[PDB]
RNA sequence: GACUCGGUGAAAUUAUAGUACCUGUGAAGAUGCAGGUUACCCGCGACAGGACGGAAAGACCCCGUGGAGCUUUACUGCAGCC
RNA sequence: AACAGUGGUAGGAGAGCGUUCUAAGGGCUGUGAAGCCAGACCGGAAGGACUGGUGGAGCGCUUAGAAGUGAGAAUGCCGGUAUGAGUAGCGAAAGAGGGGUGAGAAUCCCCUCCACCGAAUGCCUAAGGUUUCCUGAGGAAGGCUCGUCCGCUCAGGGUUAGU
RNA sequence: GUGGGUAGGGGUGAAAUGCCAAUCGAACCUGGAGAUAGCUGGUUCUCUCCGAAAUAGCUUUAGGGCUAGCCUCAAGGUAAGA
RNA sequence: GCUGUAAGCAAGCUUUGAUCCGGAGAUUUCCGAAUGGGGAAACCCACCACUCGUAAUGGAGUGGUAUCCAUAUCUGAAUUCAUAGGAUAUGAGAAGGCAGACCCGGGGAACUGAAACAUCUAAGUACCCGGAGGAAGAGAAAGCAAAUGCGAUUCCCUGAGUAGCGGCGAGCGAAACGGGAUCAGCCCAAACCAAGAGGCUUGCCUCUUGGGGUUGUAGGACACUCUGUACGGAGUUACAAAGGAACGAGGUAGAUGAAGAGGUCUGGAAAGGCCCGCCAUAGGAGGUAACAGCCCUGUAGUCAAAACUUCGUUCUCUCCUGAGUGGAUCCUGAGUACGGCGGAACACGUGAAAUUCCGUCGGAAUCCGGGAGGACCAUCUCCCAAGGCUAAAUACUCCCUAGUGACCGAUAGUGAACCAGUACCGUGAGGGAAAGGUGAAAAGCACCCCGGAAGGGGAGUGAAAGAGAUCCUGAAACCGUGUGCCUACAAGUAGUCAGAGCCCGUUAACGGGUGAUGGCGUGCCUUUUGUAGAAUGAACCGGCGAGUUACGAUCUCGUGCAAGGUUA
């Protein structure tokens, strides 16, 4: 339901409460990248390219239902509504009625 | 079975037969008719709804195993030759349908 | 071929067996039962007397109110033919 | 409480223990469930419990009910592993020597001697086979042993018809 | 050798019960079929209470069965029972 | 956001609205009923028109070209008419398939039982073959049945394992009455009349079209009185067929959608404990780093389909008279019904045998008639065969949605949770497997050392690396390595009871392990008079593997009600 890129809290998990934006979404697997959240060291083969190989510092992406948007005003973790005249179903954030 | 010895339902003869029509004027025990206190009008229709006669298989006889001491305008299909004494000495009519 | 060294390496079988001999008793023919006498522990190379050795729920015999094939003046019938 | 009894096949009766699921609540689990392994614990048995270790998400108790309700024997079925046993066998039939390759060579390549078929073990082309052909790499697996090698593996290449 | 027919209570046989895809006194497959089996093998946890028979009449029947016979459970009768 | 599996690389595409999901199309090489012909399935070869191209042959595209039947049209043999037949065009004709089922019909066994077997049963079962339909078959009386009668078939329960049938043995076994589900009845034929044609000796009588006409204590014709041609009724499912167009409701896509990160603690992670707040026509489920009503998809309620449908109502359209009275006579189902012989189906096995249906012989009445009322006859009661249509009540599933399991949890459940009818096995019809799980995600082990390389040891990754490719759990047979105690004078179903030495300290107990040696002692099971058995069975280990279940009958036990109990 979340898209790239809205402002995003982390409900639960090891990173319970950090925030960041979305680098990429993966909707068929129901799983979303966030910057700097589930930051995981990965060992990589020396490529082709780059020749460095080494260790990378990426993020493995996060399941969608551990992610909420924010009110722009209160900054609260809020659930989602819809129905917006001339807005093509633009998200009513609860604690009505801010868009996006 | 009998091993192979010709068994007991074959060493014994038939006894025919069964009727093309046999009618069972059944049943009225006579002390059933003390269900009327005092009562009259003993008909099978007034006995069907009172459960003395379960099902009336082509009429009923009245069978003198009992006594009353009650008068009853009995309206029945058949009677014993004793039920023409208990109903009769009580003074109730014993009308054959 | 076998024997030995080096490479590779099965099967049948198999209730567990650290499995001596003889005389007897036993389902009447013992390694394991009783009595007696021998026998240090473990291997290798052979032979095959025994384990009623393996192999094949016996081909022989007999039973099954089991089956098949065949035969005929066995029974009841079919086609065929007259 | 007194008195007597208490071997046992085929079998009859009675009382129980187990396992799985459902139904009432009640009750243990990340402060570690089930299952697994250990142990000298308790009841008449079938059997239960407790502590440890492994195991990482489910589970028992009581009370009833349902039953794909219990294993040692079917020359049962499937899978695994023994025994024999480092034993039989290694599939007719001469290689030897130098060099080379490679980590490793009797078995691979090259050379040189020798040996066998030579009305076949020669060539050509059917039946079939469907790439086994050639090159370039590998080498675990198939090769009845190795193996740098192969009809094995890969990666390419490979068959031209008016007669 | 090629090409091709003869199909299973049938074919085929210079005939033996041979051969018909490694199978022949009736080929293989799939079903009726979970054919039937008086016959063999197997019949999975515990304790207690009692506890048999291998005899007879019959039986296409003798290694099957059916009544008795002996066992067990329950209820009556009552002290019959020895 | 997308370029499916596929986890990566290149190249790209998209809110000038992409990827996806539905509707409606178009595209759709070749084989296959294959259909121009041949064919050994996935290929060859034609011909007729038309096109492309070469100077032409060669070559290439586009359609058509089977067989049967039917409608017609030309021809039209021996043989004259004329026919057979031949040629042509027209047919959105039909041959094939498959839901392995259910339903008709034609054929149609055996094994099993009867304790043998041949009458019977098994069984009109399986199997083969023809039919199609979503259902089929049957059906409006020559029906039951014997009164105050019922009124088309079908299905269910009783009736009842009764009447019966049967070497009357095994076994087979109905109907009708009673109660429901469903509930509709009607056309043809025949006379009579009208129009054609077609012959005969005018006359006469013989085919089609159009009315009329649908029957039983008789109806129709015919005739005589009425009555309509509507505004009344019907109607595409029978009732006769057949068209459209509007209103509403489902279905093939959806869209909306309530309430908290509550705090703290344990933790790798809360969804868990404790202390707490809310929503709820939503606490169905499924994910969510671990067991969420409140995190997500959703759920409950509402609402929408441009296009296809499926259904219900209307409008349009289409179509249509019903009765009395009489009976001078004409009809009411012909090589048919019945009857002989021979069979089969009826529960009825050839019988005292009614009834139906076939083969073959015979063969009637046609209202003053005729048939049924379990041989047959009279009386009496029903009812018209010898023509046809008939939805629903019913049986079914390869199926498609939504759902439920005291169903299974990978040797189970379909054979197949896995690229399964695959691999393999067979010439061939056919047989026919095994094979699930890293982690919460690849974070799938960068780097160093050994090694040719697999294979390891450190290093990091994560909670775990003993989790690292059969990758969660990992038992036992087995195979090891260390060992504490025993063994090289010993005869052994290998144990038990005794028993010192030596070694350890426990689910704290007249402890545990080895036990030098002594007394006793020949496996387990089946089958047997008797088995240690030299009688059978087993190499071991683990898993699977056998007394029920459905429906009745009987007895005890229990419960309710008691000459009254249960209801399908």
């Amino acid at each position: 339901h979340v898209k790239k890129g809205d402002k995003v809290m982390v409900i639960s998990g090891k990173d319970k409460g950090k925030q960041g934006t979305i680098l990429a979404a993966f909707p068929k697997k129901d799983r979303v990248l966030v910057e700097g959240v589930n930051m995981v060291k990965k060992h990589s083969k020396p490529t082709q390219a780059n020749p460095q190989g080494g260790i990378s510092n990426q993020e493995a992406p996060i399941h969608v239902s551990n992610v909420m948007p924010l009110d722009p005003k209160t900054g609260e973790v809020t659930r989602v509504g819809y129905k917006v005249e001339d807005g093509k179903k633009v998200r009513v954030a609860k604690k009505s009625g801010q868009v996006l | 079975f009998e091993g192979g010895q010709m068994p007991l339902f074959q060493r014994l003869p038939k006894r025919g037969f069964t009727n093309i029509n046999r009618k069972e004027y059944a049943v009225v025990n006579l002390d059933k008719l003390n269900g009327f206190a005092e009562g009259t009008e003993v008909t099978p229709e007034l006995l069907l709804e009172t459960g003395v006669i379960s099902k009336l298989n082509a009429g009923v006889k009245i069978l003198g195993n009992g006594k009353l001491e009650k008068k009853l305008t009995v309206k029945a299909n058949k009677f014993s030759a004793s039920a023409k004494e208990a109903v009769e000495a009580a003074g109730g009519t014993a009308e054959v349908i």
